[PDB]
């Protein structure tokens, strides 16, 4: 998106990986599989679920009774009283739509940084130790076994 | 060898949209609009609101003998009137601000009825049996309100009454009155003798004076004649003083009351059922956390702003790409 | 060989603001603030509002000798009063509830102005052609306003009248009326001879009764007398009855209506061309496009949000920055 | 902007591309010119289009009159009337001028990012097939004729 | 040799909150909440308020005996009462549109009280020397109010008084006046001799008549009679009219005022010291740099909209992240 | 953050670093110690400070009294007028909250954002003449005396 991540230079996602957001798939002589990084997901969650939880903790309200008749020769004031539940349901109508519409944006954005960020934390660590296959992957110039995969998961990948 | 970083997919079918793109397949969202509603009239904060059921604020509150059910009224949050509740006033008349009455007894904390002035001798001298017409008929009978009490003039004199009353409720009184006048100055002697006749209403918050308004007018549910039906809230402590000569529907039943904060009337026909909630509509209970409601713009309680929205999904995960 | 990747650049001198800088080049943007009118009084929705000039509209209604164009009036979306509708209540008096009036006939799909109680034998053995002032003047002339008929007294002797409608034009009937009050209690006599008339109206939903207001009074455009002009609004099958024995400016025309909305009064003295339009202001039409309009705070119809904004301008292109 | 490319490290505009936002500029033995991207180019008017259409089209309003008439007796509610006025016409006017502002810079970023994205997308294919100058160029280490040129514009540059 | 770009950092311990984080410690905010303010009465745009005391706008108004201090009241931006304005109708009675007088009258430019109708010799042939009750008493003796005059009958004759006002002042005079309402019939003899007494006020934007409205009431601080008390604006050049044959209370001082906008009346019991403002709150002044406020909700000027957070600061600087 | 640099990959602030935001430290033969980047820092400075600007300057309001006083027979109204001030209020306790959250966003991240390309401007003259060192550090890959630490800092390093 921003980022270029999703739907991006990785423009698919991992119906495998089922236990975080973001995540890794390698790919040794020993096996495969999907591992999600656990500290960038809870992270992305913890993020969120504060987002989400500001968009609606913010919202204040007092206890109140909108309706109010007014009799035939109260039109004014009943006109008067109209205009003012239009008027702020036109403002409640409008921002709730762009709040989300914008923090929609930013979420999407969010992730797609996330992941970014994480390709990058990894594309650091291997450096010339591995080619870069433009869809997310590395090919390591190496043999890397479990205990190897998991040192550049756990970002401590020895001698680069 | 080779290691990927990639992103999460599902089954998810979730859409929502963005500044840039119109739905938007998403893995994870939360809905921000209330939409739902339990079909059913709860109680606002703990306490059941009130019914009037056929029966509407006027006809309640004056004693309409078809809202015979509604005598024993009690707390209540909030007023329920039905696409049924035409029975209010059945004696034609003006019901001087009455909305504003309805607003101001939307939600009572206590009330209590009582007999301020005693049907049986308070009246002296005076007819209080006749009060009586066919516009309020009391099964096939001719009636009257039940709080009111329609004074006539004794044989073929009306001498003046007065009579007073304080409040030693320890709490606000609304105290209910009317004022009948007749079609014709014929018929304002042959019911009040004094064709002058005036009914003045004493307080130390209060003087308005009255005197009968004759005039040919129309006959409506029967009679030509009218009642304007007049409150006050009577405080701690003051006296309300009646005095008339003619035409004082003079108050029977009284009530004791206290409000603390105001809420409203709901009129819906949906069920009553015994349920609780922070916010409640014609349509039935919404719920309070979500920021903004869709179900209905007028609402009473702690409530979500009212949207002209259909959907308000808010993303959370992320784009949804599936396929192996 | 070489390749090099950029972004495109023009003659555009567009400029945006930004949370970070002010003015900024781009090569493309959009205006979403509404600045321009067409310097008319168009309609709105497509149907033309109501002119009335010199006159205003309690000039146009009561019937002011000034206002006899207006006298065909016909359906209407809004109605126009200039800087030069200062003919209204030639005969000096408070038209009651007047504003309320206005909002209420703002805005009228049908309009029908018909003789509810014709001059010629209606009030016989009544002085109804003396019914004229100077306040009210017609070319030089004394007159009076088109729709009311000032009755008197005939010879010495005022009798009691009486007269009624009943509505069975299948809607709203506006039915007019006014009080006439003498300076002097001398007046009062030498007018209504009864020096304690009334004037009753009576309705299904009126019964407000009136009598004389004598009072010293500076003379107004005149006149030191008085005449306060009352309306009300008769619902179908209904049943409005008169009976004075003095001071009664009897209605004389009423109006048929049919309201469906309500709408406004716009006061300008901009031209009134047939163009249509959604939102309507008093400087001219405005376009209903953009989401703010800064034309004019005063609108009519459904409009762009009024800001006190001068620009509200957003970017699509990008920077611009050209040079070669 | 945010993403560095827009009066970054690719300091100025090109005049010259005209037929679309974003784009290249190749220059070989057998000529020169300006070619637009298309694709991040319609995909970046859509998302505009969508934008400006979500701002606009996500105002509601409902027939009203504003005006109101009280007289000499009615200070307080006309007052009140202003108060409901003022108050509506005080929100628009700091929602649309911030709602503007924000959208500004957002939009003017997306085009940045844009504009980095496609760089780099470039600068994945050449990797050490080019060097990279700076400016948004890339000079090829070997002969990039027209079928080459094109290639990298439609991303389909061969072995890097 | 190395080379590392970086950022900044100190021992600020400001936080911020975020859309993903909560309290996140910055280098450097700024504040955009106002929550402070100088617990002082100020001057609203360089022009001092008008201090009331013990005495409320009405006690001021109508020149009640505990008011002598307030004679003198001259321009004035907002009006002050307290929590021991307590002093106003010292004889008990309703002011007729009463929150609408304090409303027009929370601002003006110039404000001069003179003698409009001369108690010495103005009311011949009518007894102006007991207009005195116990209820508005001056140090122990009764007195009254010292802007109206109570006219009361001479000998045993009350002969109708007529007396009128042209307002040549070049502005606005506010002309107000009272009608005296005896608890008994017997008393509006006793005191205007005619049982049937009426005050008429005429203007040529005025006529409302008034009758005694004679009722048992209960007595209020001392006396069961009332007064109501009126008030109207009288236009330049325009001419008030009084006419009375009993219970008029008459205008003795008016006032020839210039309004040009309208403020409020602030209700603080805080100092009133000599300092400028141009948003002030009944706490005290609040300042007018920042876009909000949560000091209070009812203000006067112009000020920060109120909200009801606590904290709205927003981030400058970068995180803090320091430590070496 | 969004970026990155900002507790990211440059993982801590500079106290000693006190005459700007963004900046650098060297560390050759000769010495070493801080200097702030200062065109990146007041354009910087200039933007926030606009940016502070427009969210007050925007706040248009005029003189107004909120308070109203209704007699006991104007409880509808009162309340209306209750509704209008309580509705207002509601409306900028949720303006001013999440604007400022959303801004609060907004401006760390364009820090962050600040960083980021600061090390990459830096990044980008260096190549390889110098290893990156994963902390936000370069190591030359020669001697680089205070002129040479200059020209880097002034973008104008030579023969890369
Ligand atoms: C006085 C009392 O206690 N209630 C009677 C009322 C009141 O007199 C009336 O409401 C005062 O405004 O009237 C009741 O109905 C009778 C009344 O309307 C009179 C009209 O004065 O008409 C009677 O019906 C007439 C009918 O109109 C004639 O055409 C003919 O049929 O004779 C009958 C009998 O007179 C009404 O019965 C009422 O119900 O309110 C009777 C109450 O007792
Ligand atoms: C009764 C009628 O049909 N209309 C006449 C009205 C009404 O009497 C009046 O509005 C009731 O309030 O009065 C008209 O004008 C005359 C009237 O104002 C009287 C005052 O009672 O004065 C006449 O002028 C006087 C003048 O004031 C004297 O100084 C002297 O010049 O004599 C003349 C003649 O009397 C008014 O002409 C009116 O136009 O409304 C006359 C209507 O016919
Ligand atoms: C008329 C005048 O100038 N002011 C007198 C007023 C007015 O008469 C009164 O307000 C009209 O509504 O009354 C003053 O007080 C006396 C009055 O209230 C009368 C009642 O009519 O009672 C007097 O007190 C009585 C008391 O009630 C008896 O129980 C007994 O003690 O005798 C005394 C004396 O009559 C009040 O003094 C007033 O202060 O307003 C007197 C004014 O002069
Ligand atoms: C109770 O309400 C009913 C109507 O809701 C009143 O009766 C009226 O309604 C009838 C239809 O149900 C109509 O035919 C009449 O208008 C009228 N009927 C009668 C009784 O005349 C009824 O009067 C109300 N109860 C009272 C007496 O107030
Ligand atoms: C029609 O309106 C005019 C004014 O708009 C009325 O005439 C008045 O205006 C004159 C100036 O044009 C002034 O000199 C007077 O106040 C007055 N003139 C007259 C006629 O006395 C005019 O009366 C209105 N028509 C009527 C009779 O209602
Ligand atoms: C001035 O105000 C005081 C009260 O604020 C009036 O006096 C009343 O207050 C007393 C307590 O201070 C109570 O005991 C009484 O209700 C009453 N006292 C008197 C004087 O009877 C006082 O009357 C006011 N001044 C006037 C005359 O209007
Ligand atoms: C979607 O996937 C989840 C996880 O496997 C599963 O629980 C659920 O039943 C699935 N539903 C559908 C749409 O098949
Ligand atoms: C999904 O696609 C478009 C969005 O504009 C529309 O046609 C359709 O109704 C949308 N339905 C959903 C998923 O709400
Ligand atoms: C701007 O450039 C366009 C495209 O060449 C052209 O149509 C237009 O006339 C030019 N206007 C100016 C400012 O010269
Ligand atoms: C452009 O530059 C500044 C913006 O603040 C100002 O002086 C000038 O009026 C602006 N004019 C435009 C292009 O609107
Ligand atoms: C914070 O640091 C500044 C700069 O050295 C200094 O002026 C101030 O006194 C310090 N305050 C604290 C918290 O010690
Ligand atoms: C700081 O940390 C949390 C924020 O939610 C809270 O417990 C505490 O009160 C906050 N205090 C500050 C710095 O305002």
């Amino acid at each position: 998106g921003l980022f270029g991540a999703m739907a991006g230079f990785i423009e698919g996602g991992w119906t495998g990986m089922i236990d975080g957001w973001y995540g890794y798939h390698h790919q040794n002589e020993q096996g495969s599989g999907y591992a999600a990084d656990q500290k960038s997901t809870q992270n992305a969650i913890d993020g969120i679920t504060n987002k989400v939880n500001s968009i609606i903790e913010k919202m204040n309200t007092q206890f109140t009774a909108v309706g109010k008749e007014f009799n035939n020769l109260e039109r004014r004031i009943e006109n008067l009283n109209k205009k003012v539940d239009d008027g702020f349901l036109d403002v409640w109508t409008y921002n709730a739509e762009l709040l989300v519409l914008l923090e929609n944006e930013r979420t999407l954005d969010f992730h797609d940084s996330n992941v970014r960020n994480l390709y990058e934390k990894v594309k650091s660590q291997l450096r010339n130790n591995a080619k870069e296959i433009g869809n997310g992957c590395f090919e390591f110039y190496h043999k890397c076994d479990d205990e190897c995969m998991e040192s550049v998961k756990n970002g401590t990948y020895d001698y680069p | 060898d080779t290691i990927c970083i990639g992103y999460h997919a599902n089954n998810s079918t979730d859409t929502v949209d963005t500044v840039l793109e119109k739905n938007v397949t998403v893995t994870h969202s939360v809905n921000l609009l209330e939409d739902n509603h339990n079909g059913k009239l709860c109680k606002l904060n703990g306490i059941a609101p009130l019914q009037l059921g056929k029966c509407n604020v006027a006809g309640w509150l004056l004693g309409n003998p078809e809202c015979d059910l509604l005598l024993t009224a009690n707390s209540w949050s909030y007023i329920i009137e039905t696409s049924n509740s035409e029975n209010g006033t059945c004696y034609p008349g003006e019901f001087i601000d009455y909305e504003e009455l309805r607003e101001q007894l939307s939600s009572v904390s206590s009330f209590e009825r009582f007999e301020i002035f005693p049907k049986a001798s308070s009246w002296p001298n005076h007819e209080t049996t006749k009060g009586v017409t066919a516009a309020c008929s009391y099964f096939g009978a001719s009636s009257f309100y039940r709080n009111l009490l329609w004074i006539t003039k004794k044989g073929t004199s009306y001498p003046k009454l007065s009579k007073s009353y304080t409040n030693n409720k320890g709490k606000e009184v609304l105290v209910l009155w009317g004022v009948h006048h007749p079609p014709t100055t014929s018929e304002q002697q042959t019911l009040y003798q004094n064709t002058d006749a005036y009914v003045s209403v004493g307080s130390s918050k209060y003087n308005r004076r009255f005197t009968p308004e004759i005039a040919a007018r129309p006959k409506v549910r029967g009679q030509a004649g009218r009642m304007n039906y007049y409150w006050t809230l009577l405080d701690q402590g003051d006296t309300i003083t009646f005095e008339a000569t003619g035409n004082l529907i003079a108050p029977w039943y009284a009530f004791a009351l206290n409000k603390g904060s105001d809420s409203g009337i709901i009129t819906s026909d949906a069920p009553v059922h015994n349920c609780d909630t922070k916010c409640q509509t014609p349509h039935g209970a919404i719920n309070s956390t979500l920021p903004f409601q869709n179900v209905h713009p007028i609402t009473i309680g702690e409530c979500p702003k009212y949207v002209k929205s259909t959907k308000l999904r808010m993303a959370t995960g992320l784009r949804n790409i599936p396929s192996i």
